[PDB]
């Protein structure tokens, strides 16, 4: 009977300590959690954005290209014009 | 706008339907004529998946699609999807009854008379109009230039084209229609990349080679020095990243693809580059009137809108030409749409006002009254 | 249960009494009257059962309005009766479609704050228009004064 | 407050919409069964010999071959206004698909059984 | 032949919703019950015209619906 | 629930039988799959011992019994233990029987015809079900993550099988089915255990060996780093309680057991990876679909529940892969339960309210019905 | 000492559960963790390519601009050829 006794004291011990262990573990996953889902938020309307300009810019370069080389070719027919 | 009623500019054109109100600048929806059925199986049920995707859904789906393009050459060869076409171009397009409008087509010169009576029939029994109209493709492109004499080649994307008009009055004889155009220069693209490694096989595939021949290819001033020192230098390999990465590099390829179209050998066909026949067709004219067409020749269609193309045309007519003449190559900046620019002009009229074929016209002589006086 | 809270709810509040009464048959060492993780846990494996704490928080989150993360005596009542689900289907999908397809009295496609106002004039029954307030806040979502079909369905989620 | 007042409130307002629907549908029938006894021109069937009813027969016959004609084209004009409809929703479920599905409520698994089990009947609410 | 079968249809429909109507070999009470029958058909086709309206009505609706709802998404 | 009729959603698997009524979140019985007989004497009498222990039962008397799985590799090899199984998952597990039951089971993709043709001869016969359907273990797993898209990796027990899925469009030419799964890590495992001088060889001690896995393996990120660190440091021996005590301490057999899916060379496998069949799969696809499937990468299946798989996976997948292209791989936290989910929603849906294959139709075909429409 | 040693055993079994919670807390909060730290990486990569982007779009911009002055000065040089 007394080493029973000494076994509950020392489960009750090991027992109160496993459940506060528990309830921060489930706190910071918690928290952590609702970081998590911030900052993907964040890190999704930062790739939309590069997407876009990377588009535009794409489009403006093709643009830019083409009007250069019709001066270029103007420009080569204005010298055969003198 | 309000009362009164304004006429659709349709174009139906091969490779691009291009519509809109008459009056405008350009055309309001723009979109490839494919119908692709789907080819797998399927396994999800209530996706809602329909059995033929048209227009411009079928672009963004082609990767589960076999897209089949309704017109071949100018003509129609399935009835079925090109009504399908229609359809869609009416009512999600432009979300206009076509019960409440006259329409305008385009159609080639030289084409079979049944894929015109055939047309009509379907705009008059089916989407039941007040009244069509059919006009050369060329007449348009020549109106859109606010020139009223001049040679117009109208390079498509089925058919190319070279009408010569003066004055107003058109040179039925001197027409001369020659087959190759866009779609047999990307098959012909599509046959050269494999000389690298690149195969493209699928129907699905066509687009992206179409793509880059869209984006990459550009006619050459002179052919043998651009093969010379593409065979040199490596100044021109320009890098072309694919839908899924795997970039490519397009070497001495830019300037073969679109070379067909100054030599047709290159594709078996026999007959000359488009820079002889329209000195042939200049020829087949009168001759006080040939140095008015040499100083007006006018471009026109998508196909040349290819980089360099003003050029190497003005350098090869110079060539056949006496050397006295001028010779001036009008390409205007809205090269694609100038068909249809034409075509709004036309409908917005007054003169014309009263060419349209009337329904109940058509009700008395049947589906034949389009080769009569209402042309 | 929710129905069985509204009819429960008819009845004295010495009767929560009743419920900490039962609640210490059940788990007896209550201190606070509020049901964390902890307390539910015991309270399930007692049972037999498990719920993830997940779910409990999406549940508590769910009612939350002032953010603490806790619940009033009332709210407590209202997270108590949370803990199981009877409101299946939500009525019926074409009956309320019908329903605001009638409500939209210029046939927009949208509700506006005039019609609403107009139908809740002539519901009739007791209503002030701070109520009125908290329904639109409710309903447009987007605060451009107009109910979207998908925005009516999420306004009608879980309603009988 | 809480949310139970707020679902009063809805029910009512359900209600409401209910009540008024069905008055309206109602007026529509009977405006509806006025209409169409007023549009049809009422037959005299009394008085007219045997030619005249031939007679009238006859042109009444042709009058309702062409009103089956003019039934006919609303008939297809109705059908292709169902097909273009048809085409809109498949649209419909074409852009607001994919991630867009409710889903039922199975995951909490039997409680008031276990009430019942551990506390006799202690437990009254199910 | 989509074209021959609405024609055939309508003609089907001329020959069918009236069929080969002898009404010269019908006793005076067969006339009068006849000619009951082509007014009550008025009657239903009439009926069923504005059942019609009322649909196309309520499906001009629900398209504008469909139509927000798809401008709303994108 | 009351009136009307709910569906069972049965999912054989092979190593856990998870069954539920349709429209829940979780299945409502899960239990180990096998059917043990006694193998000693038995000297007590009365005692009231069984000729078959089956499901969760035969895992508490494991240690006097011989256990032995009925479902090898996704196909089933001994169908008088699986007809045990299935009328103890009816009967004691859900209580229903199912003469008033719908059944929808599943079955891996590329199975032997046999095996599906026996499954609904049984169904239909022995337990005389109203309508059963079978599914492939894959469109469930991807009806569960709310996609529509994406190419799912469903890395079973028994088999292993990678089915990429577009727009609703299966793509059956690039099902690719490797048959290494989490019964050749377990005996790899157990094959391994014996460097240190444990040795469990007895079928009850595979499960000892199962448990071992589950809890102490994990997935290294570098598998030369982590080799490298665990032959210097003592940072990674984790220990663990045999059911009789002498605890066992896993030194670097902890990231060795699980590496095994990324280099089937380990147990003599021919084949690649799992980290490279899924790269070959998407490559097999149409090069329009294959930034989709990249992005939309998703993992099912219990062996894909290895802590840091999800980004070995990713790093690898990402090696491989062209540099543009985004590597997504979903990895939702009710991964083990994944295809049952995908199951009860599918069975929870109207428009595949249809689709069951009535019995009155097998009494007209026989059991090939199932390969004909009704698939 | 029986009854003692009947709630030892409850005891204990109570304690080896809390300890199965705690572990299983601690690989997800060490998991998600994990998670949050390879987002954050991916935002700053994100970011980064969007003001690469942006950068180049200007750029494609200004030299666009200096084109187009480019034609209109030589269409006029070719009209007063002509
Ligand atoms: N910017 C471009 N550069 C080169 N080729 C083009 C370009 N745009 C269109 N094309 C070619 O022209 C075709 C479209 O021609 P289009 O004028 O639309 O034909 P249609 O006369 O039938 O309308 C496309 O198939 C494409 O091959
Ligand atoms: N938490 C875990 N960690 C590692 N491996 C696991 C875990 N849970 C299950 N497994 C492995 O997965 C197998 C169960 O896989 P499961 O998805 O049930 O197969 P099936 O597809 O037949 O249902 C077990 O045999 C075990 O080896
Ligand atoms: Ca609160
Ligand atoms: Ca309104
Ligand atoms: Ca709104
Ligand atoms: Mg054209
Ligand atoms: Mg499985």
């Amino acid at each position: 009977a007394q080493k029973d006794e000494e076994k509950m004291e020392i489960q009750e011990i090991q027992l109160k300590e496993a459940k506060h262990i528990a309830e921060d573990a489930d706190r910071k996953y918690e928290e952590v959690a609702r970081k998590l889902v911030i900052i993907e938020s964040d890190l999704e309307r930062a790739e939309e954005r590069a997407e876009l300009s990377e588009g535009k810019c794409a489009e403006l370069e093709e643009e830019l290209k083409t009007v250069t080389n019709n001066l270029k070719s103007l420009e080569a027919q204005a010298e055969k014009y003198s | 706008d309000d009362e009164e009623t304004t006429a659709l500019v349709c174009d139906n054109g091969s490779g691009l339907v291009k519509a809109g109100f008459a009056g405008d600048d350009a055309p309001r929806a723009v979109f490839p004529s494919i119908v692709g059925r789907p080819r797998h199986q399927g396994v999800m049920v209530g996706m809602g998946q329909k059995d033929s995707y048209v227009g411009d859904e079928a672009q963004s789906k082609r990767g589960i699609l076999t897209l089949k393009y309704p017109i071949e050459h100018g003509i129609i060869t399935n009835w079925d999807d090109m009504e399908k076409i229609w359809h869609h171009t009416f009512y999600n397009e432009l979300r206009v009854a076509p019960e409440e409008h006259p329409t305008l087509l385009t159609e080639a010169p030289l084409n079979p008379k049944a894929n015109r009576e055939k047309m009509t029939q379907i705009m008059f029994e089916t989407f039941n109009v007040p009244a069509m109209y059919v006009a050369i493709q060329a007449v348009l492109s020549l109106y859109a230039s606010g020139r009223t004499t001049g040679i117009v080649l109208d390079s498509g994307d089925g058919v190319t084209h070279n009408v010569p008009i003066y004055e107003g009055y058109a040179l039925p004889h001197a027409i001369m229609r020659l087959d190759l155009a866009g779609r047999d220069l990307t098959d012909y693209l599509m046959k050269i990349l494999t000389e690298r490694g690149y195969s493209f096989v699928t129907t699905a595939e066509r687009e992206i080679v179409r793509d880059i021949k869209e984006k990459l290819c550009y006619v050459a001033l002179d052919f043998e020095n651009e093969m010379a020192t593409a065979a040199s230098s490596s100044s021109l390999e320009k890098s072309y990243e694919l839908p899924d990465g795997q970039v490519i590099t397009i070497g001495n390829e830019r300037f073969r693809c679109p070379e067909t179209l100054f030599q047709p050998s290159f594709i078996g066909m026999e007959s000359a580059g488009i820079h002889e026949t329209t000195y042939n067709s200049i020829m087949k004219c009168d001759i006080d009137i040939r140095k008015d067409l040499y100083a007006n020749n006018v471009l026109s269609g998508g196909t040349t809108m290819y980089p360099g193309i003003a050029d190497r045309m003005q350098k090869e007519i110079t060539a056949l030409a006496p050397s006295t003449m001028k010779i001036k190559i009008i390409a205007p900046p809205e090269r694609k749409y100038s068909v249809w620019i034409g075509g709004s002009i036309l409908a917005s009229l007054s003169t014309f006002q009263q060419m349209w074929i009337s329904k109940q016209e058509y009700d008395e002589a049947g589906p034949s009254i389009v080769h009569r006086k209402c042309f | 249960d929710d129905i069985y809270k509204a009819a429960v709810e008819q009845l004295t509040e010495e009767q929560k009494n009743e419920f900490k009464a039962a609640f210490d048959i059940f788990v007896l060492g209550a201190e606070d009257g509020c049901i964390s993780t902890k307390e539910l846990g015991k309270v399930m494996r007692m049972l037999g059962q498990n719920p993830t704490p997940e779910e409990l928080q999406e549940m508590i989150d769910e009612v939350d309005e002032d953010g603490s993360g806790t619940v009033d005596f009332d709210e407590f009542l209202v997270m108590m009766v949370r803990c199981m689900k009877d409101d299946s289907k939500g009525k019926s999908e074409e009956e309320l479609s019908d329903l605001f397809r009638m409500f939209d009295k210029n046939a927009d496609g949208y509700i506006d704050l005039e019609e609403l106002k107009i139908m809740l004039q002539a519901t009739g029954e007791t209503i002030t228009e701070d109520d009125i307030e908290e329904l639109m806040k409710d309903g447009d979502k987007n605060n451009d004064g107009r109910i979207d079909y998908d925005e009516f369905l999420e306004f009608m989620k879980g309603v009988e | 407050i809480s949310a139970s007042r707020k679902l009063q409130l809805k029910t009512l307002m359900l209600q409401i919409a209910k009540q008024e629907l069905e008055r309206e549908a109602e007026e529509r029938r009977g405006e509806k069964g006025r209409a169409l006894s007023t549009r049809c021109q009422p037959l005299e069937l009394a008085g007219l010999s045997f030619a005249e009813l031939q007679d009238l027969c006859r042109q009444l016959h042709a009058r309702v071959d062409k009103v089956d004609e003019e039934r006919y084209d609303v008939e297809a004009k109705v059908t292709k206004n169902i097909t273009e409809i048809a085409d809109l929703n498949q649209k419909i479920f074409d852009l607001r698909g994919k991630f867009k599905r409710p889903t039922l409520r199975r995951v909490r698994i039997s409680a008031d059984a276990m009430m019942q089990a551990l506390l006799g009947a202690r437990a009254k609410e199910t | 032949g989509k074209r021959q079968t609405e024609r055939e249809k309508k003609k089907k429909i001329l020959a069918e919703r009236r069929k080969v109507l002898a009404i010269d070999h019908l006793n005076e009470d067969q006339l009068r019950e006849k000619a009951k029958e082509l007014w009550q058909s008025i009657y239903n086709l009439e009926a069923e015209k504005f059942d019609l309206q009322e649909k196309f009505k309520q499906q001009k609706y629900e398209i504008n619906v469909l139509r927000n709802r798809i401008n709303d998404n994108q």
